[PDB]
């Protein structure tokens, strides 16, 4: 129905596909019958980053933080095979789509915390013995989070990780041993944890919606500095066809 | 406790004197006879390689990719997969033009 | 594409546009005569 | 008394035969160059997949070879990658494809040979500038 | 925010206003002797 | 006339202000450059324009407005027929010498007042009505120019349409935009980035209805002046005199100017691009085309692939969300062309479509424009200027574009000039300060 | 060396007769002089390192 | 009374207060209010700004690590490009000031008061029966600020080129520009130069002779200028003895001797010089740049010959190259 110049500037084309309060169905799996997802959807609604232990272990918290970038959160497109391996347990593999975004938020304090929300290399899992998807199902998994800054980045004195100086440039005849932290740029990659957990469902159609909370890390730069943890919790559509 | 380039260091390995299967870019390959085009997208587009040889078994092949892939195969090394060379795509386009 | 004929004037045709320059330092050849009464 | 023909001799065919062009083909072959190939190919590069170059080392590489003029000539006949794999008359302008490039039309035997042994004398010229750009400009 | 539109907009309305009547409101006419 | 009587050499045209019947062949002369030059440049062009060579790439600039008409194209702009060309541009080049010879008439023989010589023809600068009538005549006469345009259309051959459903090529308007919604919408639309002005309009119906709605406009003042006069407010709001009278009309053209070169500087549909050159952010929009497309077909999977910043090489998000092309044509994702559209899809570019539904016809067409963009030097050498010679081309886009700014500004200085003046010779100043009577002496000092 | 003029200069390395044997790259995508890639060392005489 | 409104379009139309408050300055004088105190408060306190397209902040104020030299408000962000981003359409302030929404509020601003001022320059004028213009000497450098702050963006397609409100950014949008448009090789910026070049070199010249033909008025140890009185009658130097110098210098026509012929060439000069500039920025802002000697005395062989264009070309691929460092992705820069 909606277009492109339907869409345009409402940011509409950031929310994304919602089920009308008619779900609660059940989408049959048959296990002699190969499923895969053609559009797996995550659109980021609330980000809150563990509030850096004051040294005094004493239970650090998720803060809420705003958002300082815009309507430029949402994952999309995101695809690949539900393998239905034994035990009736399903499985989703991330196969490729618009599977990671930079978001930076500014934290109550005053820092800016940026972040590569994002689900790359996903590969999620359902509760043993599921037949026909319900509101009952969800599914977890780890996945990649790159890495902020790729290879090529160079920072604002020109040092670089696959390209660009060796050192403090401006400075020629100083101690380099100090400034080894910043000179050196590492590149870091780790691991995050999703868990999608079906709301919605159309058993004839054959999709289901939801709510999703994953964890990751935020940016080191280039490990400069400790990445602050990042929680975040949204919401997902998501189409599945034989 | 040092901390280290992985890529200056990377230049040190087989990498910095041979194709390396697993992390030098796709344009490396244009610079032997019909290699490029169609091979290149193969060899990469096919995971890492446990060795040199087992680029002879990619899906498949004809008997010809496969006579010149063995051609060439001394032009070829592989070293542990690097993300700073692998993540980001970079394999397809590394950021270098002329 | 000058069709063939007129093709003989294709050198005219190039100075053709040039002319409303001229106008403009004809007008000042004018006032020159005239002494800029 | 600096661009001699002897500066003007390039491989014709791949067994090993040479073509001393004239100064007269030079010319119009580096006129019919602007014309049909700078707009992508200008100082000998490529403005729409910098990898492949007209360097003449580079074509020696190529598949089939193109250093030599009956190559480069096949070539705007009918392109092919750079394996020889596929044909990429469809993508890249040629006699195979005039009415998708009209500019190719023109273009006649005569001309393609020029425009060929145009792209084989210019870096007996200038060298390695012909190969890159910018960092040599 | 949306508050914020609806001030300025009144605000720049009052003084575009402004503007366009005073000099309606024969502007040639203040001058020394309008010959 | 001489200085000592009327003004001063360099000031010479102004000895005419009271003159009608010269000031009358000054104006017809003149607007007799203006054809003489539409025509004598035509054939200039023609002369030289070469049937199958992209217009864009020969410095044409007459011949491309005469093909936007439907004149000598066919199928994507192919110039079928050079003839219409040559038509246009010589019946202009005739009717300068008409013209030409009204103006040197009518500034040398004829009389030099229209006075007597006839009391409908002569006119009164401060006589506020019989200007209102001069304007009406005018007032209607462009109504019937703009009504001739929706002829060329809807009746005698249409017009060039890039948004050709089947691709660019002539194509007959029936089904003009009538209607004051869409139409004057354009009128109150942002001029930022987005929300374009008038320049947005992206197809013929409109372009046509707007027209329509002109002249059934344009015309129906050009009578009720030719049946009234200016109200009061109207009267005690402008100087009626001849000078400022020009001012008006001067910042009036300058304001289009602008308005001009920015139309020829973004808009596709009434100015092709396939006559013109692409547009500046079609340019830079084709070369990502050409770089997703030429990584794709080797490998990436351009859906993923990541960049520099974290922002992804070939596709990211725009503020509002939808799915544009990355780099730094981040600014440009408000293009629109018929070229890419087709891999648009309603949250943006689609990852399905340019996956596998991009046509060769489209990777070639993104590598024309991206090495054709609006850039390069006064003595024309296409591209960046760090770039090597060869390849002399500047983008018809740009000398428009550049001209018209040039000419637009100037106006406005001009208006200024003689708004200023008029407004000054009125309250009757202009000369200098009253020795004997310096209004600043009699007026409170503030200290 | 550096010539008194250059805040900054690069660090280039050539044998008897000026010919570029080693240096440190800008970008690693292409070095082929890289140290490491040409195993240079370096020995010191004379002064406290001296051996 | 008299219904206030007539009343209050006679204190707007005041000839008599300290400052002239127009019918233009009604909105000269709130505009510029806003856009300078949003500066002032901007350049002082605001947080990095993500300039160009990616998400590498700049910061340019002072509490952020700036001095005078090197502090400014950072153009509106590329994301926005040429889109009009107020503060009510940003979702917190945060966003607006992380997006660069300052720039646009404070250039917005400057340039529809700083238009106005030009009106209001014509506007006292009249209300003072003298003659015009002196407003349309002062489109120069209007002229040039609208090149640089409105125009430029509009051709390059975003607020985030288009120089920055700040000294050392000044610096950047030219070392940039430069290396772009080869404007140095442009005939208008040298019309620019000769005009700002000479507009001084006659500053000078004028200012000069004057003084050195000042009517002897005054003892050897009081001010010459007391020699002048405010409104006195007559002239204060002889405009006789000093074309008679100056004739002499050079030689007799080659000379000035008419104050009015005189004043007007000083008012000409650099005016219509600057205009130019404005008219060079207003003209690379839709890439026709500067000359292109590159590769031209080519030798007998073909072996180029470079010229100085060429050193020049070098320095400027130089800068090409560098600047923006992480913002492309591909071949050409197209924007
Ligand atoms: C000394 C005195 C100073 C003198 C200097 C004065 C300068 C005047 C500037 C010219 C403004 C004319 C307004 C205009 O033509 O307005 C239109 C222009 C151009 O609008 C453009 O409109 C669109 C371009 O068309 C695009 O959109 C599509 C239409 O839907 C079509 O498909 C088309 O093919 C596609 O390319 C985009 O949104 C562009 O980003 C841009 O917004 O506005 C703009 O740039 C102007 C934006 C700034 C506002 C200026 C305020 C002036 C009061
Ligand atoms: C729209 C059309 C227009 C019209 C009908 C008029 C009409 C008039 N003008 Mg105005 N004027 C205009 C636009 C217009 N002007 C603009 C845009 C400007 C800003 C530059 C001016 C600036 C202006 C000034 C400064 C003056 C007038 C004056 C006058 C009056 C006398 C004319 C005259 O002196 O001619 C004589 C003309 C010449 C000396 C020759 C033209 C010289 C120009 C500078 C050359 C430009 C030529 C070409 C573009 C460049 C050559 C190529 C180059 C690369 C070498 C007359 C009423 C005069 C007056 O008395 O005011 C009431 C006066 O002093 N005008
Ligand atoms: C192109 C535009 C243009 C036009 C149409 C006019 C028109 C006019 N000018 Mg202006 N003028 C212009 C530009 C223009 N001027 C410029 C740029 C300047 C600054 C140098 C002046 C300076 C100026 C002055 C100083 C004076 C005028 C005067 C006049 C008026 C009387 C003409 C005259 O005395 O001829 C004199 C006659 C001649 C010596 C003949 C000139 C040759 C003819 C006209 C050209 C024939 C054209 C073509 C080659 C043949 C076509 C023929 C074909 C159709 C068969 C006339 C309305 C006068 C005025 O105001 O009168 C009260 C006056 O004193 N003008
Ligand atoms: C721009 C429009 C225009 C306008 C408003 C005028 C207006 C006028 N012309 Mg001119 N004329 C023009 C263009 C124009 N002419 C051109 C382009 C030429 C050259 C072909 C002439 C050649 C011309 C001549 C040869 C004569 C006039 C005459 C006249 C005057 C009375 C005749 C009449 O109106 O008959 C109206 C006729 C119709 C019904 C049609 C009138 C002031 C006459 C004159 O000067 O008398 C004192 C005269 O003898 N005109
Ligand atoms: C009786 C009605 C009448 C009519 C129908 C016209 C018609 C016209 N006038 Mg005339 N005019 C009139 C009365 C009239 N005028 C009177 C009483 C005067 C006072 C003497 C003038 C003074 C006058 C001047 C000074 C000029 C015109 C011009 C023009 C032409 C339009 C310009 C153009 O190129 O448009 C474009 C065409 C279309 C919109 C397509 C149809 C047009 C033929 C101009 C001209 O000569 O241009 C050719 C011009 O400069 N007119
Ligand atoms: C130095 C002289 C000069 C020259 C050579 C040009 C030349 C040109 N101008 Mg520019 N212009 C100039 C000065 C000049 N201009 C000045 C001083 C201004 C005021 C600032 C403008 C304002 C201006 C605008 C606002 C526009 C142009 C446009 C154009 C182009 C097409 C003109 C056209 O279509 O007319 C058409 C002529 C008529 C109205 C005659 C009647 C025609 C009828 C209606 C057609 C009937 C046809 C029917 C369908 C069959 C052309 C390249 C146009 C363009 O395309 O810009 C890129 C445009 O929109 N010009
Ligand atoms: C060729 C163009 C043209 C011209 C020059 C005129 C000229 C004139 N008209 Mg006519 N008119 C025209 C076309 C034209 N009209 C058309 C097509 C129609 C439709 C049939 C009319 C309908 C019409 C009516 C109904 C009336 C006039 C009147 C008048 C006279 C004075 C009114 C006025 O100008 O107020 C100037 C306007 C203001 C003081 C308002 C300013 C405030 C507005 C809302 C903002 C405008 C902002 C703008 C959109 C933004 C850009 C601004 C820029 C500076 C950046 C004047 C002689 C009046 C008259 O006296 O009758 C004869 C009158 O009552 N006209
Ligand atoms: C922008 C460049 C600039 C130039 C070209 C310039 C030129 C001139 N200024 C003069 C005067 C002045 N200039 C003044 C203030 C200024 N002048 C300035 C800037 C300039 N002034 C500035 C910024 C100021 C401060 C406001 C004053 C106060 C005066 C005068 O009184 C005087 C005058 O009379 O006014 C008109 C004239 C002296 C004639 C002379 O000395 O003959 C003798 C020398 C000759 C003939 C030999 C030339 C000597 C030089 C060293 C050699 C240059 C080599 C080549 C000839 C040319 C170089 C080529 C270029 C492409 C680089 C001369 C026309
Ligand atoms: C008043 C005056 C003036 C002005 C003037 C004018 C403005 C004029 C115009 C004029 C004109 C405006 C003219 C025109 C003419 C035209 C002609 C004479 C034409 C002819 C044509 C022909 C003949 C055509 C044909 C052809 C063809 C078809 C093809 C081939 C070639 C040819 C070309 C042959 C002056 C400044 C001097 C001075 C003062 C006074
Ligand atoms: C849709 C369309 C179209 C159409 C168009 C139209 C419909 C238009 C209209 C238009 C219009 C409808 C316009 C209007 C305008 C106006 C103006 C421009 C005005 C101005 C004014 C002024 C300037 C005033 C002044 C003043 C004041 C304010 C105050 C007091 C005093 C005075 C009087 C001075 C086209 C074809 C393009 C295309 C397609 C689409
Ligand atoms: Mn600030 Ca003008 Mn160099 Mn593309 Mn960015
Ligand atoms: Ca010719
Ligand atoms: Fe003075």
């Amino acid at each position: 129905t909606l277009t492109y110049d339907d869409i345009v500037g409402t940011g509409l084309a950031n929310k994304c596909p919602t089920l009308d309060d008619t779900a609660r169905g059940a989408y049959p799996i048959d296990s002699s019958q190969t499923y895969r997802i053609a559009r797996l959807c995550l659109q980021p609604t609330t980000f809150l980053v563990k509030e850096e232990p004051k040294n005094k272990r004493q239970e650090a918290e998720f803060v809420p933080t705003k958002l300082v970038t815009r309507e430029t959160t949402s994952l999309d497109q995101i695809q690949g095979e539900l393998k239905v391996n034994s035990d009736g347990s399903l499985t989703f593999v991330e196969e490729d789509g618009i599977d990671f975004q930079p978001v930076t938020v500014q934290m109550a304090g005053g820092e800016r915390i940026p972040l590569l929300f994002t689900v790359k290399n996903l590969v999620a899992s359902t509760q043993p013995n599921v037949t026909s998807i319900t509101t009952s199902t969800d599914f977890k998994g780890e996945f990649n989070v790159p890495s902020y800054r790729t290879a090529n980045f160079l920072d604002p004195k020109g040092r670089g990780l696959a390209s660009g100086y060796d050192s403090a440039i401006a400075l020629p005849q100083a101690k380099e041993e100090e400034l080894a932290r910043a000179n050196v740029k590492r590149f870091s990659l780790t691991k995050g944890q999703i868990s999608l957990n079906v709301a919605k469902v159309d058993g004839r159609t054959g999709e289901i919606a939801g709510t999703f909370e994953s964890e990751q890390l935020s940016d080191d730069d280039m490990g400069a500095h400790e990445p602050h943890e990042v929680k975040i919790q949204g919401v997902f559509y998501a189409s599945i066809e034989p | 406790e040092e901390l280290v380039n992985v890529v200056d260091e990377k230049l040190g390995t087989a990498y910095g004197e041979k194709i390396d299967l697993n992390n030098t870019n796709i344009a490396a390959f244009i610079q032997y006879r019909g290699l490029y085009p169609t091979l290149a997208k193969l060899i990469v587009k096919n995971a890492p390689y446990e060795s040199v040889e087992d680029v002879l078994n990619i899906p498949g092949l004809t008997e010809r990719q496969k006579q010149i892939l063995r051609e060439n195969l001394e032009h070829f090394t592989v070293t542990e997969v690097e993300t700073a060379l692998v993540e980001g795509g970079d394999r397809y386009n590394n950021g270098l033009y002329k | 594409k000058l069709p063939e004929a007129y093709a003989i004037f294709d050198p005219l045709v190039d100075v053709l546009p040039v002319i409303p320059v001229l106008f403009l330092a004809l007008a000042f050849v004018w006032q020159a005569a005239v002494g800029f009464r | 008394a600096e661009l001699t023909p002897e500066v003007l001799t390039v491989p014709l065919n791949s067994e090993g035969k040479t073509i001393t062009l004239t100064e007269k083909q030079y010319l119009e072959g580096k006129r019919l160059f602007q014309y049909a190939c700078a707009s992508c190919h200008v100082g000998g590069i490529t403005k729409t997949n910098p990898s492949l170059d007209l360097r003449t080392e580079t074509l020696a590489l190529a598949t089939p070879p193109r250093d030599n003029i009956e190559g480069l000539v096949d070539y705007m006949k009918n392109p092919t990658t750079y394996d020889g794999e596929q044909e990429i008359a469809e993508v890249h302008p040629s006699l195979r494809s005039a009415d998708i490039f009209p500019k190719m039309r023109n273009l006649t035997e005569k001309d393609l040979v020029a425009i060929a042994g145009h792209i084989l004398v210019e870096p007996k010229i200038l060298g390695d500038k012909w190969g890159g750009g910018k960092v040599y400009y | 925010m949306e508050t914020l539109k609806i001030t300025v907009y009144i605000v720049v309305t009052f003084f575009v206003l402004l503007f366009v009547f005073g000099f309606l409101s024969g502007d040639p006419a203040r001058n020394p002797k309008r010959k | 006339d001489q200085e000592s009587s009327g003004f001063a050499w360099w000031a010479g045209n102004a000895r005419l202000i009271n003159l009608s019947g010269k000031l009358l062949g000054a104006h017809v002369a003149h607007a007799g450059l203006i054809v003489f030059w539409a025509g004598a440049m035509t054939l200039f062009e023609l002369a030289h324009f070469i049937p199958e060579k992209p217009m864009y790439e020969q410095g044409l600039i007459l011949i491309p407005h005469i093909a936007t008409l439907g004149w000598g194209v066919g199928p994507g702009g192919e110039v079928v027929d050079t003839f219409p060309f040559f038509v246009v541009g010589v019946v202009h080049l005739i009717s300068s010498a008409v013209l030409g010879f009204g103006g040197v008439y009518h500034a040398i023989r004829g009389p030099e007042t229209l006075e007597e010589y006839s009391s409908f023809f002569g006119y009164d600068w401060k006589d506020k009505n019989k200007m209102t009538t001069i304007l009406g005549f005018h007032l209607i006469v462009l109504g019937i120019g703009a009504l001739l345009l929706v002829a060329k259309a809807m009746f005698f051959g249409g017009l060039y349409d890039t948004w050709a459903p089947g691709g660019g090529d002539v194509r007959v308007i029936t089904n003009p935009t009538l209607d004051p919604r869409v139409i004057f919408g354009y009128l109150l639309k942002s001029p930022f980035g987005g929300e374009g002005w008038i320049v947005s309009v992206n197809n013929l119906e409109d372009v046509v209805g707007g027209h329509i709605w002109i002249g059934l406009i344009c015309i129906a003042g050009g009578i009720w002046h030719i049946l009234t006069t200016p109200f009061g407010w109207a009267r005690r709001a402008f100087i009626w005199s001849g000078e400022a009278y020009l001012s008006y009309s001067l910042g009036a053209l300058s304001m289009m100017g602008f308005i001009a070169t920015c139309f020829v500087w973004f808009n596709n549909t009434v100015y092709p691009s396939e006559f013109y050159g692409p547009t500046g952010p079609e340019a830079s929009q084709a070369q990502a085309m050409t770089f997703l497309i030429r990584d794709q077909k080797l490998g990436a999977n351009v859906g993923s692939a990541q960049g520099p910043t974290g922002l992804g090489k070939y596709l990211m998000r725009s503020p509002t969300g939808e799915i544009i092309f990355g780099g730094e044509t981040m600014r440009f994702w408000d293009f629109r062309g018929p070229w890419l559209e087709p891999l648009r899809g309603p949250n943006g570019l689609d990852l399905n479509k340019i996956k596998n539904d991009i046509q060769p016809w489209q990777e070639r067409r993104a590598a024309e424009y991206m090495t054709h963009a609006p850039l390069g030097s006064l003595n024309s050498v296409g591209g960046v200027a760090t770039e090597i010679n060869s390849v002399n081309f500047v983008s018809p886009r740009s000398w428009l574009a550049t001209s018209h700014f040039v000419l637009a500004f100037f106006f406005l200085v001009g208006h200024l000039w003689h708004a200023g003046r008029a407004r000054a010779a009125a309250a009757g100043f202009e000369k200098g300060i009253d020795r004997e009577s310096e209004p600043v002496l009699s007026m409170p000092s503030l200290d | 060396r550096m010539p008194a003029f250059f805040e900054s200069f690069p660090v280039i390395l050539t044998d008897k007769n000026g010919v570029v044997k080693a240096d440190i790259p800008f970008r690693r995508a292409e070095s082929k002089y890289s140290f490491e890639q040409q195993g240079v060392t370096v020995s010191f005489y004379g002064g406290e390192l001296n051996g | 009374s008299a219904n206030l409104w007539e009343r209050f379009c006679n204190w707007v139309t005041s000839t008599d207060n300290r400052l002239y408050v127009g019918w233009f300055g009604v909105i000269m004088i709130p505009t510029l209010l806003a856009a300078t105190i949003c500066f002032v408060i901007a350049f002082i306190a605001a947080p990095p700004v993500d300039i160009d397209g990616i998400r590498e902040p700049v910061s340019g104020s002072l509490l952020y690590g700036n001095n005078i030299i090197t502090g400014a408000v950072v153009p509106s962000s590329n994301a926005i490009g040429l889109h009009f981003y107020p503060i009510w359409e940003a979702a917190s302030l945060d966003e607006w000031l992380y997006n660069g929404g300052p720039y646009q509020l404070i250039i917005f601003h400057f340039l529809l008061g700083a238009s106005c001022y030009m009106g209001r320059q014509w506007e006292l004028s009249y209300r003072l029966g003298m003659r015009p213009w002196i407003c349309v000497a002062y489109s120069a450098p209007l002229a040039s600020a609208f090149a640089v702050f409105l125009i430029y963006p509009i051709g390059q397609g975003s607020f985030s080129d288009g120089m920055p409100l700040g000294i050392s950014g000044t610096f950047n949008f030219m070392i940039v520009f430069q290396a772009e448009h080869n404007i140095l090789m442009h005939p208008f910026h040298q019309l620019g130069v000769a005009g700002v070049f000479g507009g001084a070199l006659f500053c000078a010249m004028h200012g000069s002779l004057v003084t050195s033909s000042l009517i002897r008025e005054t003892t050897e140890t009081e001010s010459a200028n007391y020699g002048y009185k405010f409104g006195q009658e007559e002239e204060t130097y002889n405009i006789v003895a000093a074309h008679g110098y100056f004739g002499r210098l050079i030689f007799q026509y080659a000379s000035f001797n008419n104050s009015r012929s005189l004043h007007f060439f000083l008012a000409a000069w650099p005016v219509v010089g600057v205009w130019f500039t404005a008219l060079g920025i207003s003209t690379m802002a839709f890439n026709l740049n500067g000359f292109n000697f590159n590769h031209s005395v080519i030798d007998a062989k073909g072996n180029v010959i470079n010229t100085w264009a060429d050193i020049i070309n070098r320095a400027n691929l130089g800068m090409e190259v560098m600047h923006e460092r992480n913002a492309h992705n591909f071949p050409l820069d197209l924007a």
